């Protein structure tokens, strides 16, 4: 039993059995080790995705079946060179066939024989969604250096020609100071000349300055309305994973053990496993619950169930990195005892569903969610210091330039 | 080996006189493995169809090299004669049915391994037993997108010519009204008192003493503020709203669901997409329109789409997406359907089946396929979304820069007029 | 509509800009001393709030450049403030909207979601008769 | 807007009380009105020291208010 | 009302937040005037 593929639920107490569109799945219960009673069994009935696909294949091939849940063990890890769980049971000829979530790799394929995959998945990660937007230097986004230097040179030229007009106590510093103060919302208080043509020129400059400012605010606001949300971690080769201890208090991320994900990550990267050695978690539900309370920063598991779980949780506060980039993409399958004639038959029968298109409707019915991955990007708010540090950096640079220029001028006038 | 080049999995280029082609260094300068192919020259039938030697390379040849080195066997590749994937077709009105294309090449003695973008379906799985796929994909649709509206002029965009005139008349009207009020109970000063407050700039010290005139100015200041705010809001609202596009949703689009005389689309001849469309009974209504307009190969179809002759193209998702991010005059849309990966084709009796099927998973689990994907697929190019928040270019600056100089020359002319007026008095 | 002064900004920004105003006033006083003491703060505050108050611009050159950049800062601050206010003002989450009968909310009901109709009506006949 | 008007009235009365301890009620209302719409109109300064503190908060109010009006307006037009 | 986007005009929730500040400034004005005259007369 596994949540998005095979679901088990109690039978109807009044009728004595459960609803239709389902098949019974007998369940074995454990007993006291002192004296085991006669093997007890409890009638349960299982419904889901793989169960329905099995029901379709069985009618297509016209054979009967009787399925039962596994007593002990997950999908299976090797101990003492011997298997447990479903993959262990299929070897001992008691089951002869398996169905459900079972990732395909080389170790399991070296024991039993598989069928062509009918779903795509792999290794993926998810992180909580940070509130705000990545806008480091948004004030530089509007305009470009070309217009910034062009307006400098234009104001220099107009100030020079204004001084030339004044030739035929308007000084040179006051002339440029007036225009520079006036271009920025007429904030600075200055003194004005007594020349009519100079008045016309400064009125034209004021027209230009006003047109400027409104465009700049609208361009910046528009731009903000269109902001892109980018995940913090680029991928599995990011420095935030390989070098975990040097950035900040170390991240809180872990994997569920006794799984194919741990086996895949062990051989590729051992030090990561050494770090995981203390941050394991009980199960999918516990990890999903703990993600929201800040106890964990990242989570690694099979992408097939995470993609479903993202769109089913209340709200859309949980996302996945990038475009759902799967790592080491493999597919689920149907385990079959080695060297059996039914393998080719069932493999050819399952491919028949590709052409008919029934599986597409089936999976749209059984797997469609609510949330979207199309960059919702709700809003940035509160304008944290990190969002606008560059302006204060420029202010500090201007202060340093002012002090060094004052020292240089004092030295020049000292001699 | 028998293999074709679609877009990215095999590349075909002529060789030099020496009998090979000079190596092309990678982004880091690493060598690019090649191999001497023996394939037909040209594409169109009726040419001097005599074989020539040439060199090949791509995302698939290096995988073949790895497979050969791991399993320790030699090889000698050669391309296909007809350049078609191949499917069943009854010929000569006889009882027996025989394939053509790669299907015939592998099924009768000609080849041993098909290492190419081969799709897995029920028909080809009957006569060939495949291997585990190395790259999943689907089917998408290719369309063309239209350039949106420009940034326009500084003044023309949010105001059409009919205004400006009325505000220019009204400012002088209210100036005249103020001058008349002053005269009844400084005429030049009123013009500045009006123009400066409109222009948000301080000029002069115009301080009328009339009660009614002060009321009128206090009223007009709010009007000026409203005009400025309305202009800003207009430009801001226009600078963010985008023109909606068609962006055909997919196989459920009504345009694809019934034939139209102003919407033509096609697919390459005699391939798996044709089998998928023909096999199903309900999809005949558009297959019937498709069968009269099919083309020869994808190397010709994508060239025709740019030249405005096809409104759609149904083909592989991977190849289309690779050529959707390389040339940004074309955009891919829709959702994947008929999801089934590729594979390596074999006859039904060979240990190479098992050995290759194990080795391909071995190489797939340890990230080598991701390295190949980064090397040959994900270099990417111009892909500036669809809304594309546009930084305003010279378009805005040119007009105001020209005005500044026009104002300067008008100012020197008015200076000459000023000496004229001084002489006149 | 939230708090007018707290919706787009945190307090830390207010304290930081106030400290910047004070330190730039001190810097203006230092530049004036090196080459009015009570007028620097008035100048800074008038530039910050665009008030009609004002006594006199500094006479030094580097003081003029410093005043220019200080005047430049406030325009960026106020423009960002407006822009942030708007975005906030126009984007509202569309959550909790059932599309209809094809919504996966209804096709796979959960315990936290409850819905029912009136017994012995056309709805009961329509639902019971259909076999899916 | 009636709250605006009564605010101008009460602030003018407070300013007169300040001046008790060529400023007049004619120019005080002119200044208070002008600072609302970006202080475009030239005005006569208040010589009193505390009058500057009295009007600085008014200018702060004016700029906050003004910005909000533009901003809101953009949204309204956009929808 | 109708529609979905619902662009709503602002109300007294915005007004009172700044009316409190302006009223506080006005009421503190007299105390600051008293402090000012005391400091001017004492020195
Ligand atoms: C992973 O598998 C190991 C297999 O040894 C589990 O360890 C045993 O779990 C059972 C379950 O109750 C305990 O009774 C044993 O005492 C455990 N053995 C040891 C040596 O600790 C482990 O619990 C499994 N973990 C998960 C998350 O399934
Ligand atoms: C493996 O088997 C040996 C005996 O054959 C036993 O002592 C040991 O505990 C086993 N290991 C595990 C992990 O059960
Ligand atoms: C250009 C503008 C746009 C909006 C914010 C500013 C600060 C700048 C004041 C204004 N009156 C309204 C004019």
């Amino acid at each position: 039993e596994e949540a998005p593929f095979v679901i088990v639920e109690s039978v109807d107490p009044l009728s004595g059995t459960c609803m239709r569109n389902t098949v019974p799945c007998q369940k074995r219960i454990i007993s006291e080790n002192k004296t085991d009673e006669e093997p007890g069994y409890i009638k349960k009935c299982c419904k889901g995705f793989c169960i329905d696909i099995l029901k379709k294949i069985s009618k297509s091939v016209k054979f009967t079946y009787d399925l039962y849940l596994v007593t002990n063990g997950k999908h299976g890890k090797k101990i003492n060179g011997t298997w447990n769980g479903m993959i262990g049971e299929v070897v001992m000829k008691r089951a002869y066939m398996a169905v459900g979530s079972l990732t395909i790799n080389e170790e399991r394929s070296e024991v039993v024989d598989f069928s062509v995959p009918f779903i795509e998945t792999g290794i993926s990660v998810m992180v909580s969604r940070s509130n705000g937007t990545v806008s480091p230097s948004a004030f530089l986004e509007p305009f470009s250096a070309d217009v910034w230097v062009m307006m400098f040179v234009m104001l220099l030229i107009v100030s020079a020609v204004a001084v030339f007009v004044f030739e035929y106590s308007f000084t040179i510093g006051k002339a440029i100071w007036l225009l520079w103060g006036l271009v920025f919302n007429n904030s600075v208080p200055v003194q004005n000349p007594k020349g009519t043509t100079s008045k016309i020129m400064v009125s034209v400059w004021a027209f230009f300055a006003v047109i400027f400012l409104a465009s700049y605010t609208a361009n910046l606001a528009a731009f903000m309305i269109q902001e892109e949300y980018v995940d913090q971690v680029s991928g599995l080769s990011d420095k935030k994973f390989q070098r975990p201890n040097d950035f900040s208090p170390p991240f809180r991320f872990g994997t569920v053990p006794n799984g194919s994900t741990e086996r895949n990550i062990r051989n590729n990267y051992a030090e990561m496993h050494a770090y995981m050695g203390k941050f394991n978690q009980r199960g999918v539900d516990d990890a999903l619950l703990s993600l929201k309370t800040g106890k964990l920063d990242a989570f690694i598991y099979d992408a097939a169930v995470l993609n479903y779980m993202a769109g089913r949780d209340e709200g859309c506060k949980l996302v996945t990195i990038g475009s759902g980039k799967v790592f080491a993409s493999t597919g689920y399958g149907i385990a079959i005892q080695k060297d059996s004639g039914w393998k080719r038959q069932v493999d050819l029968a399952i491919l028949q569903l590709f052409g008919d298109g029934e599986m597409e409707e089936l999976e749209a019915l059984w797997l469609t969610g609510i949330c979207h991955n199309e960059k919702n990007e709700v809003m940035s708010s509160q304008l944290d210091i990190d969002n606008m540090a560059g302006v204060f950096y420029m202010l500090g640079a201007a202060m340093a330039l002012s002090l060094i220029t004052f020292i240089c001028e004092h030295l020049f006038y000292w001699q | 080996i028998v293999t074709i080049h679609q877009e990215p999995f095999v590349y075909v280029k002529p060789t030099m006189s020496d009998g090979t082609c000079k190596e092309e260094f990678t982004v880091n300068g690493d060598p690019v493995k090649k191999v001497i192919c023996t394939g037909p020259n040209d594409t169109s039938p009726g040419s001097p169809r005599h074989t020539v030697p040439q060199c090949c390379y791509g995302f698939c040849i290096d995988l073949l090299i790895k497979l050969a080195r791991t399993m320790q066997f030699t090889y000698e590749v050669h391309l296909v004669a007809d350049g078609k994937f191949g499917t069943q077709e009854r010929v000569q009105n006889s009882n027996k049915k025989e394939w053509n294309g790669m299907m015939g090449e592998l099924l009768s003695g000609q080849a041993d391994m098909i290492v190419a973008p081969l799709t897995i379906n029920n028909e080809r799985a009957q006569y060939i037993e495949f291997s585990k796929p190395f790259k999943y994909q689907g089917l998408t649709i290719l369309v063309k997108k239209e350039i949106p509206r420009s940034t326009l002029d500084s003044f023309m965009q949010p105001f059409q010519s009919t205004l400006w005139l009325l505000v220019g008349l009204s400012v002088h009207v209210v100036a005249v009204m103020l001058y008349l009020l002053d005269r009844f109970s400084t005429l030049s000063s009123a013009m500045w008192f009006s123009w400066g407050v409109l222009l948000n700039s301080g000029i002069g010290e115009g301080a009328p003493r009339s009660f009614s005139a002060r009321i009128l100015g206090m009223v007009w200041a709010g009007f000026a503020m409203i005009i400025v705010a309305s202009y800003t809001a207009n430009l801001a609202a226009f600078l963010v709203l985008d023109r909606p596009e068609e962006r055909i949703t997919g196989i459920n689009d009504p345009r694809l669901r019934n034939p139209s005389d102003k919407f033509i689309y096609a697919t390459v001849k005699q391939s798996s997409v044709d089998i998928y469309f023909r096999r199903q009974v309900e999809l005949s209504t558009m297959y019937r329109h498709m069968e009269k307009h099919n083309y020869e190969s994808a190397a010709e179809a994508i060239q025709a789409v740019r030249d405005n002759k096809l409104h759609a193209f149904i083909w592989d998702s991977a190849v289309l997406e690779f050529e959707a991010s390389q040339k940004c005059d074309l955009v891919t849309t829709g959702e994947l359907f008929f999801r089934s990966g590729f594979g390596i084709g074999m006859r039904k009796d060979s240990p190479w089946k098992q050995q290759v099927s194990l080795s391909i998973l071995k190489s797939h689990e340890n990230g080598f396929m991701e390295d190949l994907d980064k090397t040959w697929v994900r270099y990417q190019e111009c892909d500036s979304r669809s809304n594309a928040p546009a930084t305003l270019t010279f378009e805005n600056m040119a007009g105001v820069f020209m005005l500044v100089a026009g104002g300067i020359v008008a100012g020197i002319f008015l200076i000459f007029i000023e000496i004229a007026y001084k002489r006149h008095k």
